């Protein structure tokens, strides 16, 4: 009731229109608004009440159009898609950081858990330990950052697997890149990931007996940022969450204790502090921190120390060097081994989970979540911007290609009469990055480091002359920096110290420190096995980013798409503030207007002739005897009797050359809900009991 | 089309009202009728027209159907059904637990738990 609900039906269309209704409705609470299938979510910063058990009820069996706007509609429409076609879906949510991607995917998730049903035991495991992941992975992976108090530092792809009774049967979560660095250091007023802070202040008088645990203020890589405290949220009712859902979800109490024996491990490393020797070389400046972070880790001090302090370089074949470290170096690889341990301890409770989860029946359809960090720009950005922004504008590249490309391009393949709405497409950005023949981003840092050199600095000026020697419209290098012209804006991206991030390969001897220690988890974390070619090159952060990326493509390219477009009202997280250029400038560079002229004149509908007769037989007579199919014809004359014997107006509806296409949203709805009624009304022919 | 625009002038402008409605429906053999009703206001607050009743028909929506329909029923598909799951099937769609044990007790004449449809269908008639 305020302004438009579905922008398509806006009097004028404009991006200073859309702007315009959606801020009309979130100022009146609505923050959900359809562009047809699509919906737009405006961030509320503020609890509206409207996921409530009594409103996830009342959007059961509904249809986009007899309901409100809402995030349980996009989840009911692709359980519904599910069951009826039998197709794989997937939700694909866009949105800057701190725009609300990460709890649009937790209201889709808890939809389908209740409307799913399943009174089994098993299935309500599967329910309750899916539903336990979002506390734990938030605790591992979130942290404060300066544009989002419960910032995903992850990526993730959640898939339910479904029986053929629509039940949850098993889920699987695929990981992209952790920003490992937050774990050594924070931007002031940043915080480290929540885990820290939930069990540095948390800790059972066991843990912090045994494992030394003190409080976070003590911690450098806790307290060091200036921020301990973080509004709206409180560490210690999180961590009692925490520990709870790591044991619905079935870690014995050896496993947590290996767990928080790294964490500790970690922070205690964290406070290793060194000066400088006789010779210029590291040495350690209280003997008892470095004790106890040894105790920590299973190995003597001698051990830590050197693995901390001295690299193995091998310049010829046969020839190895003990170089000692200076205190620079020293806090390099302190932080290197930091970083290690809490990485390999988060793949490891990722795995851990996806174990836990693992189908207990056959599986029939599967329902994937799309969680990624959002697009993020910080006065000063590095390899973790340039990571998560290139998957950004990987996800803005399949947006596009889905929401705008591939429907023109068919209606042009089925002859349908089209004029092209242009639109501006960001391929040539993600060629930017993620090219190799033509060398780009992080294929120059790759080179820049495949000399192999033991100082960053040349390596870095080798990436940016790289860069300096590129041309291309969306790259602009300046003096030790680069802008990027990425679809939601510029970004200014920092070269110093950024080929040693993309070469994310940890030194020799602090490899040869996990031998020695006495813990079989930190076995776990490390495996001796890899370590057998020194002197290979391997593969890149870069590398990883980028197959994540694609493999990601191909999935999405073999589901059913449903669409969801966050966006940020304000950079104050502030319920009553609303940013109108801000707001304008995502509507524009997400092609808001472009969705909208689209879906006005598109077709709402388009099925293969196949799967429509497969799926709307029933409807005719002539089609269907008794409710099994029977046509002496061909698809096509199928697909048109069908229509005929609907007695649907001929304008609703098109023919192709290969494929059906249905204008209106209602016609589809009135068509499926025929088909649903079916049975329904075969009984309700069975209904002539009074005669008369 | 025809069936829609017969049974829409026997119950004379062509925007009816929503009582008129009830009488239709009625008249072919509650709430949900006045949610079908209440999805267009900007023509008329308590009237609708013919293509508005062609499309709350559609989204709502002799002998030989009557025949097919248990045919569509039988899983076993030989002309007999279980008649509890005839009995199941009269309670899920609703359309009096009085009535389905006085309907399933003129087939219930069988004996075996099992209702040959066939003879049930004539008999009916
Ligand atoms: N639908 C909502 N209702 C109420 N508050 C919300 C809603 N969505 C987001 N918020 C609030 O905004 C904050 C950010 O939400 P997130 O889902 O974490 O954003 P995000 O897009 O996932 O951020 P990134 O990209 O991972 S850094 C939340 O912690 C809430 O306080
Ligand atoms: C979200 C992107 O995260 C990263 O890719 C990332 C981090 N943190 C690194 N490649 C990295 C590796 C080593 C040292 C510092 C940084
Ligand atoms: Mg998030």
């Amino acid at each position: 009731e305020i302004g438009v609900s579905d922008l398509t039906l806006l009097s004028k269309v404009s991006n200073e229109a859309i702007n315009e209704n959606l801020k009309k409705r979130f100022e009146g609470r609505e923050i959900y608004t359809y562009i047809g299938h699509v919906l737009v979510s405006v961030n509320p910063f503020r609890d509206l009440g409207i996921y409530t058990d009594d409103v996830l009820q009342s959007y059961m069996g509904k249809n986009r159009l007899e309901m409100p706007p809402h995030v349980f509609a996009i989840a009911e429409a692709s359980y519904y898609n599910m069951k009826a076609y039998s197709d794989n879906q997937c939700v694909i949510i866009s949105g800057e950081s701190g725009a609300g991607k990460t709890e649009a995917a937790k209201r889709i998730m808890q939809y389908i858990a209740s409307v799913s049903g399943g009174e089994s035991g098993d299935i309500k495991q599967i329910k309750d330990m899916v539903l336990a992941t979002n506390p734990l992975l938030e605790s591992f992976g979130n942290a404060k950052t300066l544009r989002n108090n419960n910032s995903s530092r992850f990526g993730k792809y959640l898939q339910i697997y479904f029986n053929t009774q629509g039940e949850p049967v098993g889920a699987d979560i695929t990981n992209y890149l952790l920003e490992k660095s937050r774990v050594v250091g924070q931007i002031t007023n940043e915080r480290n990931f929540h885990i820290f802070y939930q069990f540095a202040k948390g800790a059972s008088q066991q843990y912090r007996e045994t494992f030394g645990v003190q409080k976070p203020e003590t911690y450098v890589y806790t307290s060091r940022s200036k921020c301990l405290d973080v509004d709206g949220i409180d560490d210690l009712a999180e961590f009692e969450d925490t520990l709870n859902a790591m044991k619905v979800i079935g870690l014995s109490q050896p496993e947590q204790d290996q767990i928080f024996r790294m964490l500790s491990a970690i922070l205690w490393i964290g406070n290793i502090q060194f000066q400088e020797d006789q010779g210029g070389y590291a040495e350690v400046t209280d003997r008892s921190v470095v004790d106890f972070a040894a105790y920590l880790m299973e190995v003597t001090p001698d051990q830590l120390i050197k693995g901390i302090t001295i690299r193995i370089l091998t310049p010829r074949n046969g020839e190895v060097i003990e170089s000692p470290a200076n205190p620079a170096q020293a806090q390099a690889t302190r932080d290197a081994l930091a970083m290690a341990i809490y990485s390999n301890l988060f793949d490891w409770i990722v795995e851990r989970i996806n174990k836990s989860l693992k189908a207990r029946q056959p599986t029939t359809n599967t329902i994937g979540i799309l969680d990624i960090y959002g697009f993020e720009i910080f006065e000063k950005n590095s390899f973790e911007q340039l990571c998560i922004n290139y998957v950004n504008e990987k996800l803005q590249q399949i947006f596009i290609q889905l929401t705008l490309k591939a429907e023109q391009e068919e209606y042009a393949r089925e002859q349908i009469q089209w004029t092209p709405i242009k639109y501006f497409d960001n391929k040539v950005v993600c060629d930017l990055i993620e090219q190799i023949r033509p060398v780009g981003i992080f294929s120059a840092m790759k080179d820049a480091t495949k000399t192999a050199h033991a100082d960053p600095a040349a390596c870095d000026r080798t990436f940016m002359q790289s860069i300096n020697g590129m041309s291309h419209a969306h790259l602009t290098p300046r003096q030790g920096n680069f802008i990027i012209k990425h679809y939601a804006g510029d970004v200014t991206y920092t070269v110093e110290g950024i080929t040693d991030k993309n070469k994310d390969q940890l030194l020799k001897g602090l490899l040869a420190l996990f031998q020695h220690s006495g813990n079989d988890f930190v076995h776990t974390l490390f495996p001796r096995p890899v370590d057998t070619d020194n002197r290979k090159q391997p593969p890149s952060a870069g590398d990883r980013i980028r197959a994540s990326a694609n493999a990601l493509v191909d999935t999405l390219m073999k589901c059913q798409p449903s669409y969801i477009r966050t966006i940020k009202p304000n950079e104050n997280k502030s319920p009553t503030e609303y940013n109108g250029p801000n707001v304008l400038h995502q509507i524009k560079y997400l092609g808001l207007q472009e969705n909208v002229r689209i879906r006005r004149a598109g077709f709402a509908y388009r099925q293969d002739f196949d799967k429509f007769v497969d799926r709307f037989f029933l409807l005719s007579p002539a089609t269907s005897y008794a409710g099994e199919f029977t046509w002496e014809g061909t698809t096509e004359a199928a697909v048109k009797q069908i229509l005929k014997d609907t007695s649907i107006p001929k304008e609703e509806w098109q023919m192709g050359v290969t494929k059906a296409f249905i204008k209106a949203p209602e016609t589809l709805f009135a068509l499926e809900h025929m088909r649903d009624r079916y049975w329904h009304n075969m009984a309700t022919r069975i209904q002539r009991m009074w005669r008369a | 089309v025809s069936e829609f625009k017969e049974a829409f002038s026997l119950f004379g402008d062509g925007q009816i009202t929503t009582k008129e409605l009830g009488t239709v429906m009625r008249s072919l053999g509650e709430s949900e009728l006045q949610d079908m009703i209440n999805e267009v206001d900007a023509d008329n607050n308590g009237t609708i027209d013919f293509p508005e009743f062609l499309t709350m028909m559609a989204r709502k929506m002799s002998e030989e159907e009557i025949r097919e329909a248990f045919k569509v029923f039988d899983r076993d598909n030989n002309g007999f059904i279980s008649a509890a799951e005839l009995r199941h099937v009269m309670t899920s769609i609703g359309e009096t637990d009085d009535e389905v044990d006085e309907m399933i007790r003129e087939a219930d004449q069988d004996g075996d738990g099992r209702i040959d449809y066939n003879e049930f269908v004539q008999l009916m008639m």
